[PDB]
């Protein structure tokens, strides 16, 4: 109930700064995200390629996720047991850089970004686990 | 205090957390006597590990627990752990958190292997397992970079960036030290010097640490090496035999550039290091060149700095820089930055626990450490 | 989007876990749903059997022995990383050393000049009402704020980026030029008196004369009359190769080597007579002038900041701070060695554009400028190939 | 042999 | 079919209540070695066959 509420749920720890979910089936598209927030403007072309059958074509210049830049670090979205993905935002001038992590479900995506300085096996065992827990919801 | 262990396919370190040198420094080597014992009385052992069995290895058959980074041999692997703790540091482990370190691309069947038999056998308190690549370049001070990884067993390129490896962009070559002594015998036999068993072995690997050295022209040196004597040594065998190279202290290590010399159709370091960092992305490509690292005892050749710097200059672009980083102390570099990481005050916060353990079981270790 | 799901006989003693990995899925088809009375007559033996009170007693486990820092959680990972060498003394002693300018920390102060330490805005706030306003009076801001609370690395954070950061980008700015300045000044001279020397041998090389002439008067014969031009461009030379004979196993400068050696014993070998433009092409032109041209404008930023900048005021400046007592020594000296890269600098310039105009070729394009030597070099690789496969094919 | 064996 | 029902049964007592299941892979036969007793002179195995 209140899809917003996860987000809610995403944020009780403060150690992200951004969280979403998106359907990636059909047309792809925001259930809740953070508003005025990186992960609010995902295209569903952004979303394709995170899906796409290539797994080797964002490793030549990375990808964009929300039109921010950002760099591949490890792909496992499509392998059973952690159906995780690893991603470090790309900036230019010395800017902060934070990492990001996608899990895949049988229906949605989940997008966490942490703050400046977190580590990013915190911001992954954390999206693993409720996406863990929302793939025992059938979803 | 937490303990820093650095098992290797040659040599195998320990010490303590903030210490700048490993304590412990010993062959890792495993050897069992070949010929029945006939003076009675003496105690002597069934098994012989470390540098008691380098003393004795004339009667005995060593053996590597570990070949080409794969652990061939999971009971004598414990054997040198267990010489570790007890004989060599003295200390009971039961107190203090232990650190290992784990090879690039690992297969995922080791990992908890060597976890299944701490926990157990040794019950120690905390452990945790990173790359012994990344901790190359952290005792180098530096978090980005691309690491010249080789030693005894295998080698390894790992671009690494804010310390998170990149897996898919990790190149394995199968040039490593163990390699150039096979390679360094199979050529000394020109000479007359016909060394084939196991103990005489290290005999060549002693040499070849001695003497043996990288040249920066082949074509140019085999012309001079054949018209003067000035390159040949002359080095002492334990029984007292001398022996004189002419050509081999160039030779030898050439290999490690000319693979085609052993046969092998992948190419050398120079070009994986430069196929490697295709791999990567453009925009962090600027970062990587200027940060290469060099590791391992394989590296300690002299003048294989200039020599590599010369040769991927020719395959890098006129436009980038190079910058060959070469601490003299990169000999010890994954043991150092291991105690480095260890002494880390968040470094208690990715500990695993014997309480942890036991309810998560084996399978934490994927995903607590990764 | 869709309605969304809800949010998230025994022993006495506790002993070593064994763990397994479960059935796959359910014990939907495996022999273990099966429930044979061959299983429930183990069950009943090991209850009579004395191998669960052995259990007990052999296999317990040994216990399980286990046993305000505004600062975030990443930077404690950094600030240990480099300053492991002083972890047996107090912040006290090394808030001191660093003071010194000392030899012995030229690589950890580049760790604290970096970005990463210095842009923390957030820590910036937090240890800012622990900051001692040593600017003047030289006393805390607030009441309390006792530092003693503060943990090892907060101490040093405040104490010298929070405290200092009025003149410490003013500072680093004086020890990062130094430190650049003492390792470069040595080859810089190298480089510049190579390329210097290069472009001079070129244009006083009579051999490298003469065979452009031969090259011209041979390359007039078998134009037409309406393109019989008196001279060329040195990247003209690359056309050579190009040309092959009918058969094409002979090429134009193949017939050059033969031509030279049977009548022209003077153009015989000119490579070992010219070796200097050889090196000469190993190094960018313009990357040099721009690495040596940073040192000048370093230079002089640092002159209006240690007269007339942060650094001229002593006021903000603690007692047991002698990095106005060694920039000065160094400040005469260091004036001595602008001058005199700037007199070499000058001296390239005008040496390599003498010998610039001096062959028809213009330093206004920049790859002209650049790949000047480079071109001759290809050509000198060229000729070393020619007369090599002349040599071994007639012999 | 010279170093090694009898040859 | 015998000597699978017989650990199985030590490995339930062996365990804690909340993991007490009552099957296992073929794969799981690994860690009989790798757990000693207290002073590492026996495992699970050993005394399995006494
Ligand atoms: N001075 C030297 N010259 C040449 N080779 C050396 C020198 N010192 C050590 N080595 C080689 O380095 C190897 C040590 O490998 P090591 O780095 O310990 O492997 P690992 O990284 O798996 O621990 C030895 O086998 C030895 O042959
Ligand atoms: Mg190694």
């Amino acid at each position: 109930a209140g899809w917003n509420a996860y987000i809610d749920n995403l944020m009780a720890d403060g150690t992200c700064q951004d969280a979403a979910i998106v359907g990636y089936k059909d047309s792809p598209c925001v259930w809740a995200a953070v508003p005025g927030k990186t992960f609010v403007n995902i295209t569903p072309a952004e979303v394709g390629v995170l899906v796409g059958k290539d797994r080797s074509s964002f490793y030549v210049n990375g990808l964009t996720l929300g039109g921010q830049k950002c760099m591949v670090i490890r792909d496992s979205l499509l392998q059973d047991g952690e159906f995780s993905m690893d991603l470090r935002t790309k900036s230019t001038g010395g800017a902060p850089t934070f990492n990001v992590t996608v899990t895949k479900t049988d229906k949605t995506l989940v997008l966490l970004m942490g703050k400046e300085g977190v580590h990013g096996g915190l911001i992954n065992k954390k999206c693993y686990e409720m996406a863990s827990h929302l793939r025992r919801s059938q979803y | 205090a937490a303990l820093v262990v650095d098992n290797g396919s040659g040599m195998c370190k320990a010490g303590f957390a903030g210490d700048d040198a490993p304590r412990a420094v010993f062959p890792s080597i495993v050897g069992r006597p070949r010929h029945q014992g006939v003076m009675v009385g003496m105690g002597q052992k069934d098994s012989y590990v470390g540098d008691e069995a380098q003393s004795k290895r004339g009667i005995l058959t060593l053996k590597y627990p570990i070949e080409h980074g794969i652990v061939t041999n999971w009971d004598d692997m414990e054997k040198i752990w267990h010489h570790t703790f007890y004989n060599e540091l003295r200390v009971a482990p039961e107190e203090h958190p232990v650190l290992l370190t784990e090879a690039p691309l690992n297969p995922k069947a080791n990992r908890e292997k060597m976890t299944q038999i701490m926990f157990e056998t040794f019950n120690t308190p905390a452990m945790y397992v990173a790359i012994q690549a990344v901790l190359s370049l952290y005792a180098s001070g530096r978090t980005t970079g691309i690491v010249m990884d080789s030693g005894d067993g295998v080698t390894h390129t790992v671009p690494i960036y804010e310390g998170y490896a990149l897996p898919h962009a990790i190149l394995r070559l199968d040039l490593a030290g163990r390699d150039l002594t096979d390679y360094l015998m199979k050529i000394l036999t020109e000479r007359g010097y016909s060394f084939t068993t196991t103990a005489e072995r290290e005999i060549v690997r002693d040499i070849k640490e001695k003497l043996c050295y990288v040249a920066l022209d082949f074509e140019q040196e085999m012309a001079t090496a054949a018209s003067s004597s000035s390159l040949e040594k002359s080095y002492e065998l334990p029984d007292g035999q001398v022996i004189t190279i002419g050509n081999e202290r160039f030779r030898c290590p050439e290999a490690l550039f000319q693979p085609s010399f052993l046969g092998m159709e992948s190419a050398g370091i120079h070009e994986t290091t430069f196929n490697s960092i295709m791999k990567c992305d453009v925009d962090i490509r600027k970062d990587l060149y200027a940060n290469t690292v060099l590791s391992g005892g394989t590296t300690m050749y002299p003048g294989i700095a200039d020599r590599m710097q010369k040769e991927i200059t020719a395959l890098a672009p006129s436009t980038m820089k190079i910058k060959i980083i070469a601490p003299p102390e990169r000999k010890y570099s994954v043991w150092i930055g291991g105690s480095i990481l260890a002494s880390l005050s968040t470094f208690q916060q990715m500990w695993i626990s014997k309480q942890e353990y036991d309810e998560s079981g084996p399978s934490i270790v994927h995903r607590k450490c990764f | 989007p869709p309605p969304p799901p809800p949010l998230p006989r025994r022993p006495t003693r506790r002993l070593k876990q064994m763990h397994w990995e479960k059935l796959n899925s359910g014990l939907e088809f495996t022999f273990w749903t099966g429930p044979s009375d061959e299983a429930n007559k183990i069950l009943e033996t090991l209850h009579t059997s004395g191998v669960l009170d052995e259990l007990d007693e052999s296999f317990a486990m040994k216990e399980a022995k286990t046993l305000t820092d505004y600062m975030s959680s990443e930077l404690q990972k950094l600030f240990g990383i480099h300053f492991h060498k002083l972890s047996h003394k107090n912040p006290n002693e090394i808030i001191r050393m660093i003071l010194h300018c000392d030899d012995s920390m030229n690589e950890c102060v580049e760790f604290l000049s970096s970005d990463k330490v210095l842009n923390q805005p957030k820590l910036k706030a937090d240890l800012e009402p622990y900051r001692i306003d040593w600017a003047n009076g030289g006393d805390l801001v607030n009441s309390e704020k006792d530092a003693s609370e503060l943990s090892r690395w907060d101490y040093l954070y405040v104490r010298l980026i929070v405290d200092l950061g009025g003149y410490w980008n003013q500072r680093m700015n004086a020890l990062k030029v130094k430190n650049i300045i003492e390792t470069n000044y040595e080859n810089l001279v190298r480089q510049t008196k190579l390329i210097g020397r290069a472009a001079l041998e070129l244009r006083d090389s009579k051999v490298f004369k003469g065979l452009l002439y031969l090259i011209l008067y041979l390359g007039n014969y078998m134009n037409d009359y309406v393109r019989q031009a008196k001279g060329f461009a040195i990247g003209s030379l690359q056309r050579l190769p190009l040309i092959k004979n009918a058969n094409n196993t002979k090429s134009l400068l193949h017939i050059l080597d033969i031509t030279i050696r049977k009548h022209f014993p003077q153009f015989d070998n000119f490579s070992p007579e010219l070796s200097t433009v050889t090196e000469a092409a190993k190094l960018n032109i313009e990357a040099i002038e721009q690495e040596c041209s940073e040192l000048i404008r370093g230079c002089q930023n640092l002159q209006i900041d240690c007269d007339s900048g942060a650094l001229s005021d002593p006021t903000v400046f603690h007692p047991d701070d002698k990095i106005l007592s060694v920039i000065l020594p160094w400040l005469m000296e260091g004036t001595k060695k602008m001058d005199f890269l700037k007199e070499h600098l000058r001296t390239m310039n005008t040496t390599l554009n003498n010998a610039m105009r001096y062959f028809g070729e213009q330093p206004n394009d920049p790859n002209s400028k650049n790949l000047f030597f480079k071109r001759v070099d290809s050509f000198i690789i060229d000729y070393s190939k020619a007369r090599s496969d002349n040599l071994k094919s007639e012999e | 042999w010279x170093a090694x064996c009898p040859a």
